[PDB]
């Protein structure tokens, strides 16, 4: 499904490199 | 936009630190009477502020 997808502590990042899940 | 928040004869004091994707903020204001370097003594920062971030942070720039 093409909504959901993956790429220091309680870090997060939006840059870009993704791979989305089947 | 993934976070929002709201709430020379002064000197205004903070400490700003981030860990574990909180961002910690101290602050302290005191009077004083030469403006040309910190003023010798001593009064501690107390904690303002203690937000959930969670982001990377290596470079920094005031407002004037
Ligand atoms: C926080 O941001 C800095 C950049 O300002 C990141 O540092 C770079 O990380 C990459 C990882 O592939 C390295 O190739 C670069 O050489 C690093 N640059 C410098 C100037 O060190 C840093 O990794 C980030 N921190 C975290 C914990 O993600």
């Amino acid at each position: 499904n093409y909504n959901y997808l993956y790429r220091k502590p309680f870090e997060r990042d939006i840059s870009t490199p993704l791979q989305s899940y089947g | 936009c993934t976070f929002e928040y709201v709430s020379f004869k002064n000197l205004r004091e903070f400490v700003f630190k981030n860990i574990d994707g909180y961002f910690k903020i101290y602050s302290k204001h005191t009077p004083i009477n030469l403006v040309r370097d910190l003023p010798q003594g001593f009064s501690a920062l107390e904690p303002l502020v203690d937000l959930p971030i969670g982001i990377n942070i290596t470079r920094f720039q005031t407002l004037l």
